[PDB]
């Protein structure tokens, strides 16, 4: 139903889904969180230019990789996002990546309709992504416990190094 | 440019794609004299004492010789553009049978000679225009009330509830409870005035017993309406006793569940793992969910039925009256939608069978 | 760095060597639609009403076109590292035929292009991680239950018992005895919930007759579980009636010996001089030996069969669920293990025949 | 003289032993008002808009305070004889738990004070009344559908399949596909009329695709039914689209196997030597196997699953609707059955434990 | 609304609704049809003295139990009645008892009003009686087929041993 995804998006997804042997410099240039947006004439999903969190910027400029991800998202417009989560369950220590469909209630209808019909066109190209999470209100994403609610519910015990 | 003609249960909404609101809003009526051959829309609402009124969409199209009249009146007399130069999006109700979806495509290409068309579902366009792809859609129109649970952009057909109580049966109940005061509304032109009292002065009581016990002693409740001939009628506790029929259908004498329990029995009929992302995403639409205090009453009544650890949330957008139309006006004014349509050449090489393939 | 991919009967455990627990735990399922081409692991467990589910390790690998899917889903979508830059330890079941041990080595070097690999036995790594080299290993998984007697680091192949009763047939029996109460679990997503009732609330009765006679009058036994939609189901005497199937297989209708008698008929099949150092060193593993009160029931039931002067001892370590994986994560993170592996050059100069020589 | 009270899932059949057909056939409903205390059977089906309907045998007895009402209504108001002067045979479903078989015996001796009773199995009496002691019994009732394989007069409990699709869910699907035409059946009294359309005009299609492609062009198919108020409704291709739900349960939205595959997966679960004398002796019963063309469709669909050298035979007797009742009316009118019964003195000297010993 | 039912009526109803073990003499003294009337001062519903049909009088003095029941009813006055019907349906042979409210159009209004307001006061005390049948004109009760019309409509095939 309309929009196609650009090939620069799929290259950013293949830098996150399959990691590979890396120097200590290059493993600090992998992406912990990425925002995907729409182009000016609204025909293609593109990687947004200066809204991303690198793995190497955690513990210095970014104190916490989740509290500094909620601040990227605009409150009057819609986005896709892609977050590489680090969580420990009761028996196992895991690491999976989460597809976030951000569409706040304060956004205009021409930016809420055009991503809801284009979501299936960018999910199909993202092979093997398990955790979908649509988010509308700020209050549903702002807290740390509401990510661990989608990921395991009651079996998560430590999300991004901090206990729940 | 593209035409978006919503096939309403009691009001045909139609306009050009890219506009914020429909150009044409008129009743789904074909009127014939008891003893011009047929009057359509506002003409059959204006004439009195001589016509018998029929509805072809009384939400599933019943009569195709009357539905051709309705659409001929939409393109020429109300939109005011020739259909053979404009592509025409249409909408269909949830649970529409497969033969009715082919006859709707055959009329556009063979009778009206459209260059292209498309047919969408009325519940899915309501959910996409609230920024969601998963959520239960309460679509309460004039003639029918649907609850459609949608999970990941696909409506679950075994779980779609249909209630036959809707906003048309609230008009014909408001003519009874204003007859109690003494205002003897009975004619066809005195039904449209009762339907305009309903829009402007009704509201849903938060608790019916404490509002109706306050209605005896308090003077805040009582309003005054002014008729087309300048007479002033005074409405009292018939403001909240009318839309409370949606929550207690025993007032209009039927045994059916209310809209706070056909919503619950549509979440319980879905699979066990997806019910929590339907409890927290009730989305409303249609003309009959426009009452003030109905998002605050649906949250209270579903919470009293649902188990206590589930988060019950009702989402009412402020333009929910036309959200099925506005969602089809954005989606058909996209520049990248131009290869989505069913062209006339694709009808000539595959017949009516094309509609299932490209309008899924 | 090294990958350790345990080829489970009902759960593929996989992680990086040196970690305490596996990163990826997912079902051994390839699902195909009845009428994307194939869904693997958690995707085929999530989808409903449209897939037919197949198992390639239903403990010996049956289908190599489905097993390539399972391993492609482990390296890329769950571990998240490319296989051509990481050496890959694998595990095989006891009594695995010699042709199946060569095809497992050919897929890693020709399809996935690993730099090095190794294949170990699932029963031997369980015994070494209980600080022993001689002892009978009860390995009760999802799909198969083995008793492997090991004397001085070498499993005795004529004495290895295999019981086909295992933890998967306890899930499909717990859906029958909770249907007696009235909880009609029947769908695929309502089988995972029954499998999570089984982990958290089942236990093995110390004596079945005195526990079931106490279950009528006592109120201590009865527990309450909360479903994914917040409904509360109440489980009673189905807590100990489910894992008692392992000790009485006549409940699930088969004539096979229980796990306290396939253990005994595997010690009696070993040579006469070494049976006393198998009676005193029963070691358990796998997911289905995790029930509380099963080390206290195995000691009671084997003592009633065995002669009276022999010392019967059951060793249950607390991390026995993943002891086959943890033993392969220690052994592949050793710095002195680096010349043990089968390199890609040794495959190019000796074909699949190398696996017998270096992975004995 | 003896009473035979069949404890049906949706219809209690009851009569005197030696009669060819039951005197009393009435629904298994206890109705209570929303806000006499309780209405039973036909009284709760007649009243409208005021009752909430509960089922105590919704095939295993769930509520014993409601089941005492059902049986009190059978003896006094429908059979019309006092229970303390007449011995009372009863029936229970296959896979009925041992505690529910004792509570059924305690109510007859302590509440109703019967002089003697007996409890039989509903699947075994269906097979004996087709002149067999070995054969798989498809018992498709109102609320539950069982396949019970019986070898030499004893039902094999691990092989008994239970499908939760049954004739009650075909009534609530026939109200949906006749809503497609425009016949808005929705009330409780308009559900009994839909259930009487189902008996008289439905049939099973021999091949669904070639019958539904013939249903568009042919005029032979279309029937006309006359409602209680003399109106005439016209049913078309909803005659074979309704009982085809039993062979394709995806129409009613569940993922369960059809009755031609729960029959096959109950023969495959039996021992290898006795499957050939179950393939050649499928016996049907219950109200929902009464459709014409269902013995010709079960033979076709099982033959397509089963291996080619096995002889597939479906036996449908013409009085199979009441064969569980007729088999209990012959067996309790025997003069040599008079010492088989459980007397009141045998209850006083052994409690409810007597039922296992003499009603095996 | 007025009149109560006498306790001699309820004893006659319990002899009909629940039958019990009987000698061949006593089973010929059960009642096939009974008429209930009003007392002289019109305060109580009583059993009318000599208008009843016994089961033992069928096949001898009473040739047919239904044609000899229509002749009991007075044509210028109103009655309740209570008839134990014997009918065979298509699949089953049944036996139920029918409450008849007889109120002809030729009766005076002081006998038509006083039973219509007292009907709910004698129906409530008759537990489990399924077939109510108000009758006004003679022509509606006289024929045999108009009893089988109320009982099953089109599914009755033999009423009182005679085919329809
Ligand atoms: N403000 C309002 N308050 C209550 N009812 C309203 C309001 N505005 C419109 N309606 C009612 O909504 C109905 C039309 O809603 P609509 O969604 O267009 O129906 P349909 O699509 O079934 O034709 C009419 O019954 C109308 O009276
Ligand atoms: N705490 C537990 N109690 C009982 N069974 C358990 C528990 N945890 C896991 N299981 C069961 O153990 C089985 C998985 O064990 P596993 O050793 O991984 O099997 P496999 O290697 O054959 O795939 C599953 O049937 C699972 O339900
Ligand atoms: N001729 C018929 N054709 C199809 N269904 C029938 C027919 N007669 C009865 N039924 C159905 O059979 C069911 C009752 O069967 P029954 O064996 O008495 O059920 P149960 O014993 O579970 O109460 C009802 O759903 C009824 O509508
Ligand atoms: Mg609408
Ligand atoms: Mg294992
Ligand atoms: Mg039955």
């Amino acid at each position: 139903s309309g929009v196609t995804v650009n090939d620069e998006v799929i290259k950013v997804f293949n830098d996150m889904k399959v990691r590979k042997s890396s120097t200590p410099e290059e493993i600090k240039k992998r992406k912990k969180a990425v925002l995907f947006c729409l182009s000016d004439d609204k025909k293609q999903i593109i990687v947004e230019e200066a809204k991303q969190i690198l793995v190497g910027d955690i513990g210095d400029t970014v104190e916490d990789p989740y509290t500094a991800f909620v601040k990227l998202l605009p409150l009057n417009d819609c986005r896709y996002a892609l977050y590489d989560a680090t969580y420990e369950t009761k028996e196992s220590k895991k690491e999976d990546l989460v597809f976030i469909f951000w569409a706040p209630e304060s956004a205009p209808l021409k930016s809420k309709m055009i991503y809801a019909s284009s979501k299936d066109a960018i999910k199909k190209k993202f092979t093997g992504i398990k955790h979908e999470w649509q988010v509308n209100g700020l209050d549903d994403i702002k807290d740390r416990s509401t990510l661990g609610e989608k990921l395991g519910g009651n079996v998560v015990v430590s999300l991004e190094g901090k206990p729940l | 440019t593209a035409l978006v003609c919503d096939n309403g249960s009691g009001l045909v909404k139609a306009g050009f794609a890219g506009d914020d609101a429909p150009r044409a809003v008129f009743p789904s009526i074909v009127g014939r004299p008891r003893h011009k051959d047929s009057y359509v829309g506002d003409e059959a609402q204006s004439k009195r004492g001589i016509l018998t009124l029929k509805y072809p969409i009384e939400g599933i199209i019943t009569n195709w010789d009357d539905m051709e009249k309705i659409w001929h009146h939409t393109f020429y007399n109300e939109l005011r553009v020739a259909p053979e130069e404009h592509p025409t999006l249409l909408t269909e109700a949830p649970l529409n049978p497969k033969a009715n979806r082919e006859k709707m495509t055959q009329i556009m290409f063979e009778t009206f000679n459209v260059p292209a068309m498309y047919v969408a579902i009325q519940a899915v366009l309501s959910l996409y225009a609230s920024g969601r792809t998963t959520g239960i859609v309460l679509d309460s129109g004039d003639g029918v009330t649907h609850n459609v649970p949608i999970y990941e952009g696909y409506a679950l057909p075994h779980a779609i509830m249909r209630l036959d109580l809707a906003g048309r049966d609230l008009t014909d109940y408001l003519m009874k409870i204003l007859t109690e005061r003494g205002y003897s509304f009975v004619t066809t032109a005195e039904r449209e005035i009762v339907r305009d009292i309903k829009e402007k002065l009704c509201y849903v009581a938060l608790d019916f017993e404490n509002e109706m016990a306050t209605a005896a002693s308090s003077s805040s409740l009582e309003k005054s309406y002014e008729l087309p001939d300048g007479q002033v009628i005074t409405i009292g506790n018939e403001r909240f006793r009318c839309p409370e029929t949606l929550f207690q259908p025993s007032f209009i004498g039927m045994e059916s569940a209310g809209i706070h329990e056909t919503t619950y029995n549509s979440i319980m009929k879905c699979d066990i793992d997806i019910r929590k992302d339907l409890y927290a995403n009730n989305v409303m639409s249609g003309g009959t969910t426009m009452y003030p205090g109905i998002a605050d009453r649906m949250q209270k009544e579903i919470t009293a039925l649902a188990p206590s650890t589930m988060k019950i949330k009702i989402i009412a957008p402020p333009e929910r009256k036309y959200s099925v139309w506005i969602g089809g006006s954005i989606l058909a004014s996209l520049s990248t939608f131009q290869q989505m349509w069913i062209t006339k050449q694709e009808y000539d090489e595959a017949g009516p069978s094309i509609v299932h393939r490209k309008c899924f």
